[PDB]
């Protein structure tokens, strides 16, 4: 690994600098290096890992969607043949995205998840596993579309069962997991009714727990609850 | 257009 | 070159797709491949080349400035020592920026400028040479700061002499060259009075030539003139 | 904060 000669603390410090510089590919490489040191990650370090790869894959997903739309229009009735270039370039971006997803999933499997014993770390990483199988599923079309979808569902479900048992309904990671599982249902699994039911039940149970929170935690939880609300407004 | 965890 | 097996037309088509996808590193690699085919570039192709590298170096300059500011604060009175990481990471970004600038300058020297016989192409490329020496100068500190600055000045001056002889005062490339030479004077050459005089004279001569233009060209020229005006407002 | 050619 190119980061093997750098101190763990230095990699974390540089990941924070790269975030300030909006250098997210660098940020992801630094946090990959930090994970490969083999020690568990703190709450803040898990968040840095997530921000880095979310931004990297975010740019790739946004590009793939632009290109996939051009490719779809190219295959409409009346569209002039332009040769293989659109498909080629869509495939290049798709392959790069898949490689980033594979890299994240490999970090979770070697060996973040297996060493995650606390509910907050285990749920965070299982959510992440669902998320990156979900991004794979957004672009999947062949023999393994169904297995990729089931891998996402399985990871999210294990994370939900732990979160329900071990975390309060307003816990931000529990809320973000439920949010993202509902997006999985709506956008990936062709189950909009499941998506809506999950989002509503999540929102209502969090609402009833807000009275237990400080002003700062209240703000953190309500911010995420607003995303559940926005989705429900779009979905119904 | 669905929103996921930020 | 990794693009050597791809058709020139395919590289141009993919550069346009990458622009739509906001994939500017890809865009730059495609246009580098196109230039290395050895044929001259059309007006549209020159613009694609410029957009690609401007966006790539733009992100690097924005990151370098963020990091250089953190590094400067680190060396203020009362700042706690944090070790070599800020300087290291600033140096990494700086080195990457310098490599992009060197790549562009190498394309201009091999062999875009020497084959550019028309005023529009020759001025475009000489402006570009000034621009990328200017970006080098923004980060230069050692023995060659002065030579880098003079290389920028020399390229811009040759481009100005041709533009004044061969192009109308409202020509968008003439206007963008004069704009950027005035920024060179203000930000690089410590000559704010030269910057202001150039911007004013450029604006006034363009204003007096607008009556010759179509509505579409009028719009193109006035858009750039507004940047000259905005700078003058900031500078005076 | 100086503006260059877009
Ligand atoms: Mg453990
Ligand atoms: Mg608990
Ligand atoms: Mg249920
Ligand atoms: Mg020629
Ligand atoms: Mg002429
Ligand atoms: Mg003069």
């Amino acid at each position: 690994g190119a980061m093997g000669s750098m101190e763990r603390a230095s990699l974390i410090q540089k990941a924070k600098l790269a975030e300030q510089a909006e250098r997210y590919e660098d940020m992801a490489a630094f946090m990959k290096g930090a994970v490969e040191k083999g020690e568990e990650l703190s709450c803040e370090e898990r968040n840095l890992l997530s921000v880095a790869y979310k931004n990297v894959v975010g740019g790739q997903r946004a590009a793939w969607r632009v290109l996939s739309s051009i490719e779809q229009k190219s295959n409409e009735e009346g569209s002039e043949e332009k040769g293989p270039e659109v498909r080629e370039y869509r495939e290049k971006v798709e392959t790069e995205l898949q490689g980033v997803c594979d890299t994240v999933l490999g970090l979770l499997d070697s060996h973040l998840i297996k060493e995650a014993g606390d509910a907050e770390s285990r749920v965070f990483y299982l959510k992440m596993k669902g998320d990156y199988y979900r991004y794979l599923a957004e672009v999947a079309t062949g023999d393994d579309k169904k297995r990729i979808i089931d891998s996402a569902r399985s990871a999210y479900q294990e994370a939900m069962d732990i979160s329900k048992k071990e975390m309060p309904p307003t816990n931000p990671i529990r809320l973000g997991l439920a949010l993202n599982f509902s997006v999985f249902h709506y956008e990936i699994a062709n189950s909009p009714e499941e998506a809506i039911s999950l989002a509503k039940t999540t929102f209502d149970e969090a609402m009833a727990d807000l009275h237990t929170l400080s002003e700062d935690s209240y703000k953190d939880s309500t911010l995420i609850m607003q995303l559940l609300r926005d989705n429900l407004t779009l979905w119904t | 257009r669905s929103l996921s965890f930020e």
